[PDB]
């Protein structure tokens, strides 16, 4: 049909239930214990043999990723969304059979960029979040394509016929923005928490990396949520001082240390990192501030915290100031409150 | 007022919903104080052998309620010159039918467990916990013959006589809030009028009371080897006066509560001891009393006094 | 001796009125004398009026923070002298209003859980007003940089965690939509106007001026302000919650909540 | 493991009953919890108690396990229906003297959901229709007079469990073993009455 609606929009829900059937069927419990792994080999020689049929004996990497390989072509044409995330969940539990994932971590993600750019005529918000989901982790270099979905947001913002968002990415809309900036604010998070530092032991050159990487993701952080004073709606609103909260908790936690070790050999670095935090911890109040001048329980309910958790990173920076011998050397003094846009209320 | 026996039958095998199960049983609950006092055990057996496929709550709730306000009633208007005064149901009569209904409660527990948790979540206490009454300890004390049960009431019990103990010691210790406040009866008094009531004939509370009295005194024993002590102390002196007291009125449980006693106080570990050698040295006062029941436990402690260090 | 008589009433005549007269410079003849005081007081009546009039004065020893103030000292308790009042009156006097908290707060949990709720709102009302002006008094001392001022920030702490509470109750009440007198409105106007905007002020004064055990220390050292802020905040979402439920407003009162960002200098040059 | 406990009761099974009623109330108390591996445990306890020790306790064991089914609580009332259909299957001819205390559970069924009274029926039957019993025959035909009864009643809920209880009986009494006698014209007997009632 590259080139009476009833038979199409019945085999559309066939197709999808067919891909449902077959990763129920391959994502079962009993697939861990070696019993019936004989039952799992046959299976997957009966799905690899209509590739090119020939040699029942062979090793399972071989089979396993020709079947792969068959089950991958079936992206040429699909015609839903549910059928697409059916089809990337079954690939997902087939590939985790093989022990190494060099390759297929990377392969799953041009997919998933593959489905999700694709323009899907006609979508919901509880299943574009478990596509974005799988799309973000399994990219290499998370901060890259944080960055690199913040930058082609702003063709929408910046150019749009009233509710026409066809940006670069073709399923950014002003209704399923939210989404977007949950899952990238939820995936920033993750990725940032899981990083250690440790003992200072280490080279120059694995300090300099790892100041590096956190300059990075400060340098993102700031500008996903500096785009947050075009988008001023209650959901957006709560999803970015939730988890802003949260990224503050992670940063002072994990890499308050690395802040410490490193201040003698690289302190030109680190007063701007701080520089740069500050500025984006001077907007996050300013939306504390902003949440109860407009009275409103839902979004006032996080802020207690907020604010406890961000005098924490100030009274610790003063902390790390006296680690090192130098307490006279800080200096406080308050801050004109500003309006999310910017002003100075009285 | 005659057919309400037979009013139950309504809600046996119709499905109903919460309102009318509700109003049905408040106006049971306003009918108790006019039926009977005999004619209400029956009646209790009906309503919660009806309550499993139904309202559990509401039913035990008010069996409580209304027993904790006319055991109330009866303890305050009984106090008086002992001559011709004016009384309401009398001891022999009400404090039976409070041990027919608490056996009654406890069977029906026994048969589903859903209603023990809920009455002991119903229950539970820092808050001062109001409901706490003779009849609702009663019923805490006799549930823990289950096994479901046991620790679940013994350290609701435990907590709530130390947030008694505490607001006793906090209430005595100033002078603005003593002004503002009236006294209520602390639950020292509530266990330990208990435990005198219990003489007539029921014994199906005194194995949980003697537990409690032991695990109360284990817990806060002066560990010594300042403000938090005068609870910890009040609290050893009120399981040593419930022990002594349990230990004279009834007779099949004093040959364990000396056994217990000894076995704990007869060691070379020598953790301070001070209080159950005092409970001891208080039980065996009444000296024919142990002769009769166990005269043996006495024996084979002295037998073993040969190994003991000196002090 | 039973705390009604005539004897009762005279010791305690007489002990406040040598508290009222002598000086001495030790501090623990005093530190004693005090808590023989504040021990008999505590069984005649709330002593929330004497912590007033004796921090009152321990304010005027000290000094301001604000370094231009002309304070009077007023004179109250001579017993309370230049040496005596730094490290040991100012930490036994939080205690005790710790003790007052520790009451009012047993109060409202027992209140609430209780649902004569006339009288004694109006008892709590007037203790947290007039330990209010307590609090008021003594933020503004430049109070030593020890154990003091610590205390000073963790009972004020219990104090908004208590007030809270009582806002709470407050909220569990005003269903009927008509729970809200002029005694607590004065009570949350003049919290608005003296003490918050005051304890930002203060904290900008104690933050400026200045192996694994020095890390441990360092640790902890910062929790207090951190939870001073965080009570602070939580007071303010009740109260809005408050002013949400029964159409009145709160937050006219009360200014809007000052925040703080840390700077830095090119100082750490002259430590290489 | 479990064999460590199967040589404990294998070995030391004369000094450890001494204390059986200890034994079995720890097994009782542990019985409560939410997994499954602590109950299998607790289950097999039970299992090897019964198993070994002396017949005053073998009764204490079928007593804890019938207040067990009637406690009430699903997990427990169907780990100790397996238990009991396990003992039963295990050792017939000992469990067959104490089949009032099994029987007496049939008064209390409010506290038993549909499914479960199924297996209930089952493990008596199996019970009753081993031919070590054939010397005196006593619980099936008890039995077969309780269906009755339960069939000719006029609540509906008895003559629905009175139906599955005829029917799961009837399907053991005309089991395919390794017969075509009487007994299949009893089971003929029985299908046509249930059918009639």
């Amino acid at each position: 049909l590259a080139a009476k609606v009833q038979e199409y929009h019945i085999m559309s829900s066939c197709y999808q239930r067919l891909l449902q059937i077959f990763h129920g069927l391959f994502a079962w419990s009993g697939f861990s214990q070696p019993e019936n792994q004989n039952l799992l080999y046959s299976a997957l020689h009966v799905l690899s043999s209509r590739l090119k049929q020939g040699e029942h004996s062979q090793p399972l990497e071989e089979l396993l990723s020709q079947s792969v390989h068959y089950l991958q072509n079936f992206h040429q044409s699909i015609p839903s969304f549910q059928c697409a995330l059916y089809l990337i969940r079954l690939l997902m539990v087939i590939l985790e059979k093989s022990t190494a994932s060099a390759q297929n971590k990377e392969k799953i993600a041009s997919l998933a960029r593959q489905f999700l750019c694709r323009v899907w005529p006609s979508i919901s918000n509880d299943q574009l979040h478990a596509l974005l989901c799988i799309y973000l982790e399994h990219t290499e270099s998370i901060l890259k394509a944080i960055e690199e979905i913040a930058g082609v947001g702003v063709p929408e913002l910046i150019n749009s016929p009233k509710d026409a968002s066809s940006s670069t990415f073709p399923t950014l809309t002003r209704h399923t923005f939210v989404v977007f900036f949950r899952v990238m604010m939820a995936e920033l998070e993750k990725t940032v928490k899981k990083i250690e530092p440790g003992t200072a032991a280490d080279s120059q050159q694995i300090h300099e990396e790892k100041l590096l990487y956190w300059n990075m993701a400060v340098r993102d952080f700031s500008i996903l949520i500096n785009l947050i004073k075009v988008f001023d709606s209650h959901p957006v609103l709560h999803v970015c001082l939730k988890y802003g909260r949260l990224f503050v908790e992670a940063f002072l936690k994990q890499c308050m240390p690395l802040l410490d070790f490193s201040f003698r050999k690289h302190r030109e670095d680190v007063l701007s990192l701080l520089e740069t935090f500050q500025l984006d911890t001077r907007l996050l109040h300013h939306l504390c501030g902003h949440s109860k001048i407009h009275q409103d329980t839902r979004l006032t309910q996080h802020v207690p915290l907020l604010k406890k958790t961000l005098e924490l990173l100030v009274c610790r920076v003063k902390a790390m100031l006296t680690l090192n011998n130098c307490r006279e050397a800080f200096w406080l003094g308050n801050l004109k409150n500003r309006d999310l846009q910017g002003e100075e209320i009285k | 007022q005659q057919y309400v026996i037979q009013l139950t039958s309504m809600f046996k095998d119709v499905p109903l919903t919460a309102e009318e199960v509700e109003f049905v049983v408040e106006k049971a609950l306003s009918m108790f104080s006019k039926m009977n006092l005999q004619e209400i055990p029956p009646l209790v057996y009906q309503l919660l052998v009806l309550s499993s496929k139904g309202s559990r709550k509401s039913v035990l709730e008010g069996i409580i309620a209304f027993f904790s306000a006319l055991d109330k009633q009866h303890n305050e208007e009984q106090s008086g010159d002992e001559l011709l005064d004016v009384v309401t149901v009398p001891s022999g009569e009400l404090r039976h039918v409070e041990g027919t209904i608490i056996l009654h409660i406890v069977f029906a527990i026994k048969l589903d467990y859903e209603l023990g948790r809920e009455l002991v979540k119903h229950l539970k206490v820092g808050d001062s916990n109001n409901n706490l009454s003779p009849f609702s300890i009663a019923l805490l004390l006799s549930v823990t013959r289950i096994q479901r049960f046991q620790d679940q009431v013994l350290d609701l019990l435990k907590t709530s006589v130390v947030k008694s103990f505490k607001d006793l010691q906090l209430l005595q210790g100033s002078k603005f809030l003593q002004n503002l406040v009236p006294h209520r009866s602390y639950v020292s008094t509530m266990i330990l009028e208990v435990v005198k009531n219990s003489v007539h004939s029921w014994d199906h509370v005194t194995q949980g009371l003697v537990e409690l009295g032991f695990i109360l005194m284990d817990s806060y024993g002066p560990k010594k080897v300042s403000l938090s002590r005068m609870p910890n102390q009040h609290a050893c002196k009120l399981g040593a006066n419930i022990l002594l007291e349990t230990f004279k009125i009834h007779e099949m449980i004093r040959q364990e509560i000396l056994e217990q006693v000894l076995n704990r106080v007869v060691t070379r570990a020598s953790s301070p001891i001070s209080h159950f050698l005092d409970l001891l040295s208080n039980i065996v006062m009444y000296a024919p009393l142990v002769l009769q029941s166990c005269s043996s436990k006495v024996t084979e402690a002295f037998d073993y006094l040969s190994f003991l260090p000196l002090q | 001796l039973e705390p009604s008589s005539p004897q009762f009433v005279q010791m305690l005549s007489w002990t406040s009125k040598i508290c009222k007269e002598n000086s001495r410079e030790d501090a623990l003849f005093c530190k004693s004398l005090m808590n023989l005081l504040f021990s008999l007081h505590v069984s005649y009546k709330s002593p929330v009026i004497l912590l007033r009039d004796l921090s009152q004065d321990i304010h005027g020893h000290l000094g301001d923070i604000d370094q231009d103030v002309e304070v009077e000292k007023t004179n109250h308790f001579a017993i309370v002298n230049l040496r005596t009042a730094a490290p040991t009156v100012c930490l036994l006097v939080l205690s005790q209003a710790e003790k007052v908290l520790e009451e009012v707060d047993w109060l409202i949990t027992k209140l609430k859980g209780q649902v004569p709720n006339q009288p004694v709102e109006k008892a709590i009302i007037m203790q947290l007003g007039t330990l209010l002006t307590f609090f008021h008094e003594l933020v503004q001392t430049a109070l030593p940089s020890g154990s003091c001022v610590d205390t000073l920030l963790k009972d004020l702490c219990k104090m908004y965690t208590t007030l809270t509470a009582l806002v709470r109750y407050y909220l569990q009440v005003c269903q009927s939509s008509g729970g809200i007198p002029k005694n607590m409105e004065k009570l949350v106007k003049l919290s608005g106007s003296h003490l918050t905007p005051l304890c930002y002020s203060f904290i900008s004064y104690v933050q400026n001026k200045s192996v694994a055990t020095a890390m441990a220390r360092v640790l902890r050292e910062t929790k207090p302000i951190p939870n001073l802020i965080f009570a602070i905040e939580q007071y303010e979402k009740f109260l809005i919650h408050l002013s949400k439920k029964s159409k009145v407003n709160l937050m006219q009162h009360m200014k809007l909540s000052t925040s703080r960002d840390f700077k830095i200098k090119g100082n750490i040059l002259d430590m290489v | 493991q479990e064999q460590l406990l199967q040589s404990t009761f294998s070995v030391h099974y004369l000094v450890l009953k001494d204390m059986c009623s200890s034994i079995l109330s720890l097994a009782q108390s542990l019985l409560h919890s939410l997994d499954q591996s602590i109950i299998s445990f607790g289950s097999l306890l039970y299992k090897y108690a019964f198993k070994f020790f002396d017949t005053y306790c073998q009764q204490e064991v079928v007593g804890a396990l019938v207040t067990h089914i009637c406690s009430g609580n699903e997990a427990e009332v169907d780990t100790a229906l397996d238990v009991l259909l396990e003992l039963v299957v295990l050792n017939p001819s000992a469990m067959m003297m104490n089949a009032v205390f099994v029987k007496g559970i049939l008064d209390y069924l409010d506290n038993i959901s549909p499914q479960q009274i199924r297996k209930l029926f089952y493990v008596l039957s199996t019970l009753a229709f081993s031919k070590q019993n054939e010397a005196s025959s006593h619980i099936q035909d008890d039995m077969h007079l309780v269906i009755r009864k339960q069939l000719s009643s006029t609540v509906f809920k008895y003559k629905l469990i009175g139906i599955i209880g005829a029917v799961t009986m009837a399907g053991i009494m005309a089991a395919d073993r390794s017969l075509s006698d009487e007994q299949c014209t009893q089971v003929t007997s029985l299908l046509q009455l249930v059918h009639s009632c």
